[PDB]
């Protein structure tokens, strides 16, 4: 659990923000969008690897 | 209290189990462009000046 | 709590070996009488190097000065 | 498994090609009971050997510790 919280925390910095699902109290019950306040480009694009 | 340094060096490194960093230490290990990164927010959150 | 080094190895007793050399005399004059015998061999081991340099130092200065006049003068006449 | 290497080309009876050293007393302690002449001839050799190296090293050792340092102050005038 150490190593894997410092890469959640490195990677992209997944936790505490910029990240696409929502990990907070779900619960098994929705699933949501997070982050983008105001985006000026238009709609993101995925792009995969 | 007392002048000799032989007892400060000894008693600073004899049991030094633990080793923190200073802040300033840590800025000058990134590049300007991992530095901007924001996964970096904690020490952006100090250079306001 | 000051804790100094070690000493260093030295050979142990040197005013055994050396006898008649001028600087006993005033050497006998310290006396060990309280102390325990190590530090007394100790404290005399650092007397002993005071005293050698004592002796050094006016046999330096007794070096400095050179090419007397008069000595020169008279040798060579 | 021992296979061994081949032994190394040596002269036979080196014990008596030579007439005397202190280490022979030591060195007739080792006697032949059961074993055939040339198997003990082999163990012999290298308990010489040992007695040799044994040697060696008692030597290194005084080498290591034989100055004197009291004898050049005394025997020097």
């Amino acid at each position: 659990q150490q190593v894997n919280d410092y890469i959640k925390a490195k990677v992209g910095a997944q936790r505490n923000g910029t990240l696409l699902r929502d990990p907070r109290t779900y619960l098994a019950g929705m699933t949501n969008v997070n982050g983008a306040p105001g985006l000026c480009h238009g709609q993101q694009a995925t792009c995969e690897i | 209290n007392h002048m000799n340094v032989l007892v400060i060096v000894d008693e600073f490194y004899d049991n030094k189990y633990a080793a923190p960093v200073t802040d300033i230490a840590l800025k000058c290990g990134l590049p300007t462009e991992d530095f901007l990164h924001p996964s970096n927010y904690d020490l952006l959150r100090l250079e306001l000046h | 709590m000051a804790r100094r080094l070690p000493k260093p190895t030295l050979q142990g007793r040197l005013e055994a070996d050396f006898p008649d050399s001028p600087l006993l005399p005033k050497f006998q004059e310290l006396n060990q009488n309280n102390l325990p015998n190590d530090v007394f061999r100790e404290a005399q081991r650092s007397y002993l190097v005071f005293l050698t340099s004592q002796f050094c130092y006016e046999e330096y200065v007794q070096r400095t000065f050179g090419v007397p006049r008069r000595q020169r003068a008279i040798d060579k006449r």
